[PDB]
């Protein structure tokens, strides 16, 4: 048999991880956020 | 000292509530219900910032000294701050 | 400039109105300013990562002594300075060929005098345009535009 | 002018380069379109295509980014949004 | 909110959707980021992801789009940039 | 950029040459079809026909190859599949 | 899964069969490697070996095929390359 072997292969690329993000130039202190300890006040 | 003055102020028939908003909309002290406390802190934080910008836009060497907004229901006063300001609501009637 | 600063002294400094980080300096020798190349134009940014002020951010090798090198307000990095010879040159640092000038003046009666100063003015036309003047030592009030450095206009 | 990072989904090294690149672009150009063009092209070269950059004083955006390739920051009053997608 | 298209690489039918989507977004939403988000999401649903939208009064951009999936237009004084990439 | 071999049924000489050839192809060309064409043609010349090459960021494949003539590797984020068949 | 054929050297009956086969493959299989594998095997059975199939959203190729046994088409946003060689 001339075709002594016929090696099959499967190939799969990986996926790309993406996220949705907000931004806005005019606004509040927290510009954008992804779609109660309050220890933040204590230092002042 | 400051707590005693705030209590004395709150006792005044004109005053409808006081909120101490510290970290940019995050309060620590309030004499009001929770939904109003949070909403009021947020609104006045945004509102005062707009006034400060307006003044700087009028003249690039002046900032806010005081801001008052009045309505039929109640009246709100805020003062400029370095780190945080204080919110007072009174019934003008 | 490290090596050059050993013998020279500062005579003309300025800031770029646009790039506030950009500090300009020019030192020179007090004598012999009529003949040879005397110095360079040393600029350094007070910008991100400029941890070595001693390292110039730009060097303009000027063929002769220059004074009062200033920036046009609007243009990112465009300058004009007066040479002792009586000529004003206009550099355009945009090309990053820092010693390479844009336009040259004349050598005829138009402005032979060893002008003492160069100043910019806004042109009555579009605000982007700034006329360049010199202070004649002989009694001339000299104004021109950029390409107009040759064949001055007033 | 002063760089202030508000949000980032990006490594520390790329964050600093984004600011530095925008800072140089802002020094060289006055036109926001040209500032953005500089920032985009430099990122495609150093960190592979395809980046997108928006520079301006007044806008809102809603975009999708690849993880570890998004930053939003100010230089003075000018906001710069830079990310990869595609 | 009168619409004027300045530049497009997009079919006429997609151009109409771009204006109609932004028009509804501007009628419904007061905040720039929210207007942008509305527009983006409508395109992901109908024309598949990944779309990006910028809405504002003062910005420049330099972006890369998929062929035939770009539009830039105004509604009144507000510019909208809408394109696919990724 | 950095070459990372994930799968190979191939001699060490062809493995390294495949990477080198793909590296030059990626430096010379931006479009995948042209990158693949460079890699394929070089292999047909050096190691006899018939080679086939697929270059891309997003795909799956199912192929049949000759023994000792298959490699799959990355250059950065771009995958290269190279094998002989025919 | 709307089909658009970009290039073919194939009989009309096989062209239709390829599209219908690939369309079913995408309905049945979620992962490109398995989609490709299904399609490849169906042609080996009906049209004799040796077939090869590439399925994906982002790739280029340069391949050698036997005359009258090549097709390249899209189903929506997914490209399928199907040819016989060896």
């Amino acid at each position: 048999q001339c075709n002594e072997d016929n090696v099959e292969r499967d190939i799969q690329t990986e996926e790309i991880e993406t996220r949705e993000v907000w931004t806005q130039h005019p606004g509040e202190s927290t510009v954008v956020s992804g779609g109660t300890s309050d220890a933040v006040v204590m230092p002042k | 000292e400051v707590e005693e003055t705030l209590k004395r102020l709150q006792s005044q028939k004109g005053v409808q509530g006081i909120i101490v908003v510290n970290t940019e909309g995050i309060p620590i002290k309030s004499t009001m219900d929770n939904p109003t406390t949070t909403q009021y802190a947020s609104l006045m934080h945004s509102f005062i910032l707009k006034a400060r910008s307006t003044v700087r836009d009028i003249d690039p060497q002046n900032d806010l000294t005081f801001l008052r907004i009045r309505s039929k229901k109640n009246e709100i006063m805020v003062a400029p701050d370095k780190d945080y300001f204080l919110i007072v609501i009174q019934n003008p009637t | 400039p490290p090596a050059q600063a050993q013998g020279l002294h500062v005579t003309s400094i300025s800031w770029n109105s646009t790039g506030s980080v950009v500090a300009c300096a020019y030192g020179r020798l007090d004598h012999g300013d009529w003949s040879t190349l005397k110095s360079f134009v040393c600029a350094w940014n007070l910008d991100r990562r400029d941890l070595r002020p001693q390292q110039p951010s730009a060097v303009v090798e000027v063929p002769s002594a220059v004074l009062c090198l200033a920036f046009h307000p609007t243009q990112p990095s465009h300058v004009a300075g007066g040479l002792y010879s009586g000529e004003v040159l206009v550099w355009d640092l945009s090309r990053l060929e820092d010693p390479l000038l844009w336009r040259t003046g004349l050598t005829d009666d138009t402005h032979t005098d060893p002008v003492s100063q160069v100043v910019w003015l806004p042109e009555p036309g579009h605000s982007h345009r700034f006329q360049v003047l010199s202070v004649a030592t002989d009694g001339k009030v000299l104004l021109w535009q950029g390409i107009g450095v040759g064949q001055l206009q007033l | 002018r002063k760089a202030v990072i508000k949000n980032a989904d990006m490594s520390e090294e790329m964050q600093q380069d984004s600011v530095e690149c925008a800072t140089q672009a802002l020094e060289k150009y006055n036109i926001e379109k040209d500032i953005a063009a500089h920032i985009k092209k430099e990122f495609d070269k150093k960190y592979n295509p395809t980046w997108h950059c928006i520079v301006g004083r007044n806008f809102g955006s809603y975009v999708t980014h690849e993880t570890k390739h998004f930053i939003y920051f100010y230089l003075g009053q000018v906001a710069i949004l830079l990310f990869k997608s595609g």
